């Protein structure tokens, strides 16, 4: 409603905006009711819209006030719409006066991009909500299982039907043995079991900012090798060569082939 | 079991598979071997009508072209707006004649390209003007596309793969691994914003990597695998962004693209999750920020470009994650003034917002269910066909009788129902490596007396050391009764053997400390009839 009501404010201000009165007198502001114009006069001047001065305020004739805004002049050439004002309600002719605020607006060319289809609901304080509290859940089913050693769920729910099935399988150095699916209960239960993931592939250790180490592939594979190697001329820690072992190599991570380069 | 898959879902895609036939050896020696096949019809779910609008045509037609190549931010949304209108079928709701506009688009999209191409450089690299300064940035976004459109029309590969080698080849850093040439300035409606206050390098990596994926499918030569592999790396390494959610996300949409099972991807998303914003008790909208600066512009903003670049890379990661339950709380959000104007016509924002329906409805079509699925043995015949439909999403089991290798196939089509096939065996206690206390028991008249015998067996490797502790059952047939005050000798006895015994579903239970294997221990009982039954089961 906030969005949409100053929305309306831009709108409200194109139709009513008192620029479009006509020049006021003796330098009043002009004002607009929506359907009428009338001007708010100075210190030492009167009548229904100051078309009257005392004889003091005849000496000032400073005059700078604005006309309307142009339309908007289409975009720039960086995709930036503007327009702008022109000081041309009764000039300063006789005195001098720069009319006050900004002349021009640039304004980013923007438009509508999708089928519009009315408007959601949105109130302010609740967005950040990146955890709330498990629900009263009285369709029981399942929440989401804890997938096993090293798993992941293929497709993910708050809340699995009774009957309805989950899809896991082992991450990128690994396979399972046995069937991946399972299926919520009408108890609430999964019965997770005769799963189990294998490793046959092994990944690029974590090592120190100078590479102690030449990055052959993503993924090596068990009974492949990786190397730890000296950019110029020394030999520090570690093994020159090593291959995989259904657990890591037990490679040098604490410290790798610091050499003297 | 498997998912089927026709037509590529879960970083791989499922036509067939094929089961074997197992012998085990602990089988009981004249058994049937029994099995059953029986296929699920995982649906869509709800499907949310997230569209361009005819309007999709003013987002071809785009905004005064102009210096400092506002002609680029003429050219490059039309190279998306078209691949939503070919994977929506989207040119009918126009109600010109779809071949017509099908036509003036592969003719326009052609335009296009020699239109972006009058802005490279003999280094194959771009620039704001012809005679600017280069950007590995701007090569970037037009690796980006041209990994668009050659899915559509095609361009020469050196075309490609020149302008990829420049970046490649002079920009390609370690322990930090894709950097740029300090352009001018960033053009006030391209581009984006950078890691703000400092260390751009995860926006640049992300971005460039983002640019270098979507063309490396038209330039696989191995100079560029061997690039991409160490520009996920570094960027994975680097990836911790906590302090911008829009460099989480363009960070997590980056390695989305890459290998979607690593585990420091997986943590990226769930840490994204962490970030997620949300609306009701289950997630009815969800999306994300980050600089809690806000006002409720009713014109857009670059604080609106935070979120519209931050959410579409969220909403991209989720949809080359391929789940629909995920992606519709934030579907839900787009299209309808969360903060305004579909990306603004800021043409990043605008183009990752195109790119987000273009992705879904993709998935839509390819998650729904019409599919045919044939099933046949290996050496033998067909054993059954199914149809599967938003009607007969059922697919009951069929008996697999024949005893050879299954064969499970599929065409072209959509979805990704399910099919699993249970296997029912019989297994022997002697001739199994279930048993290791071999048992023997017989009945005497000296009401009656029992005598149980058995003996451990350790593994080939290991002494007489005896079993470990065990709960032993002797089963009775129902109204036989034991005696009990008898049986108390087993527990009151100096040659303790039992810690424990119980009755229960009137089986007798006793717990037993180790077993011999050196000789059978044999343990004698008594016992009482009130015979109960007409037919009495062995028993155990």
């Amino acid at each position: 409603k906030r969005n949409n009501l100053r929305k309306a404010l831009q709108e409200y201000a194109a139709k009513f905006d008192p620029c479009q009165c006509a020049p006021c007198p003796n330098n009043g502001r002009p004002t607009l009711s929506g359907t009428e114009c009338l001007c708010v006069c100075q210190s030492g001047t009167y009548g229904e819209n100051c078309e009257k001065q005392s004889p003091d305020y005849k000496s000032n004739a400073v005059d700078g006030q604005w006309g309307c805004w142009s339309s908007w002049s289409t975009c720039d050439a960086t995709y930036k719409r503007s327009r702008t004002r022109e000081c041309n309600n009764p000039a300063p002719q006789r005195g001098g006066k720069r009319c006050e605020g900004e002349k021009r607006q640039e304004e980013d060319c923007t438009f509508s991009i999708m089928e519009n289809n009315g408007q959601p609901c949105i109130n302010d304080d609740e967005e950040m909500k990146e955890v709330d509290l498990p629900e009263i859940e009285a369709d029981s089913g399942c929440p989401q299982p804890v997938p096993p050693e090293n798993g992941f769920i293929r497709n993910e729910k708050q809340l699995y039907l009774v009957g309805e099935d989950v899809e896991i399988s082992c991450l990128t150095g690994f396979e399972t043995v046995g069937y991946q699916y399972f299926r919520c209960l009408p108890d609430g239960t999964w019965r997770q079991g005769d799963v189990e993931c294998q490793r046959t592939e092994c990944i690029k250790p974590v090592v120190q900012e100078v590479l102690t180490i030449t990055p052959f592939q993503r993924l090596y594979r068990i009974g492949e090798s990786i190397e730890l190697t000296c950019p110029k001329g020394f030999v520090v820690a570690g093994p020159s060569r090593y291959t995989c072992q259904g657990n890591s190599w037990t490679p040098p991570i604490s410290n790798s082939l610091t050499c003297e380069k | 079991g498997v998912t089927l898959d026709p037509r590529g879902i879960y970083g791989t895609i499922s036509r067939r598979k094929e089961f074997p036939y197992r012998i085990p050896l602990d089988l009981v020696p004249k058994t049937e071997i029994k099995r059953i096949l029986s296929v699920k019809g995982l649906l869509v779910g709800e499907i949310l009508s997230a569209v361009l609008s005819q309007e999709g045509i003013n987002i071809l037609t785009h905004l005064p072209k102009g210096s400092a190549e506002a002609e680029l931010m003429s050219v490059v949304p039309v190279f998306y707006v078209f691949h939503y209108l070919e994977t929506g079928n989207h040119w009918n709701i126009f109600h010109s004649d779809p071949l017509i506009e099908k036509q003036k688009l592969k003719k326009k999209l052609k335009e296009g390209m020699l239109s972006i191409m009058s802005y490279r450089n003999a280094d194959y690299s771009y620039s704001v003007w012809k005679g600017g300064s280069a950007s590995t940035w701007l090569t970037a976004f037009a690796l980006r596309v041209l990994g668009q459109v050659n899915k559509y029309v095609e361009q020469n590969q050196n075309s490609i793969c020149n302008s990829l080698l420049w970046l490649v080849e002079n920009y390609q850093l370690d322990n930090g691994s894709f950097k740029e040439n300090s352009q001018y300035q960033p053009i006030k409606l391209q581009g984006t914003l950078p890691v703000e206050a400092r260390e751009n390098s995860l926006y640049l990596t992300a971005f460039t990597v983002i640019g270098i994926r979507k063309a490396f499918d038209i330039c696989p030569l191995v100079k560029i695998d061997t690039a991409l592999i160490k520009a996920d790396n570094f960027l994975l390494e680097n990836t911790l962004p906590a302090q911008s959610t829009f460099t989480l996300a363009i960070s997590a949409y980056a390695l989305s693209l890459g290998d979607k099972t690593h585990p420091q991807f997986r943590s990226i998303v769930s840490a994204l999750k962490r970030e997620a914003l949300v609306k009701g008790n289950p997630p009815i909208y969800r999306f994300w920020k980050d600089n809690l600066q806000h006002k409720d512009s009713s014109v857009p903003n670059t604080g609106t470009a935070r979120m519209v670049e931050t959410t579409a890379y969220a909403l991209l990661t989720s949809l080359n994650l391929k789940d629909i339950n995920y992606v519709n709380p934030v579907i839900k959000w787009l299209s309808e003034e969360q903060r305004y104007g579909g990306g603004f016509y800021s043409t990043q924002d605008t183009i990752n917002a195109i790119e987000g329906l273009t992705e879904y409805s993709l998935l839509v079509k390819q998650l729904r269910l019409s599919m045919d699925i044939d099933v046949s043995y290996k050496h033998k015949g067909a054993l059954h066909n199914y149809k599967m439909t938003d009607k007969n999403f059922l697919g009951r089991p069929v008996e697999v009788l024949l005893n050879d290798d299954l064969i499970v196939s599929t065409g072209f089509g959509s979805g990704l129902a399910t099919v699993h096939v249970t296997t029912v065996v019989h297994k022997t206690s002697t001739s199994e490596e279930v048993c290791s206390f071999y048992l023997k028991i017989d009945t005497q008249d000296i009401y009656k007396r029992i005598v149980a015998c058995a003996s451990y067996k350790p593994s080939r490797e290991e002494s007489s050391s005896g079993s470990s502790h065990a709960v032993m059952d002797i089963s009775l047939p129902t109204g036989i009764s034991a005696n009990e005050e008898d049986l108390k000798a087993l527990v009151e006895g100096v040659d303790q053997l039992f810690t424990d015994y119980q009755i229960k579903d009137g089986h007798v239970i006793l717990q037993l400390n180790s077993i011999p294997s050196s000789d059978f221990l044999c343990v004698r009982f008594r016992i009482f009839e009130l015979f109960e039954v007409g037919f009495l089961s062995p028993a155990t």
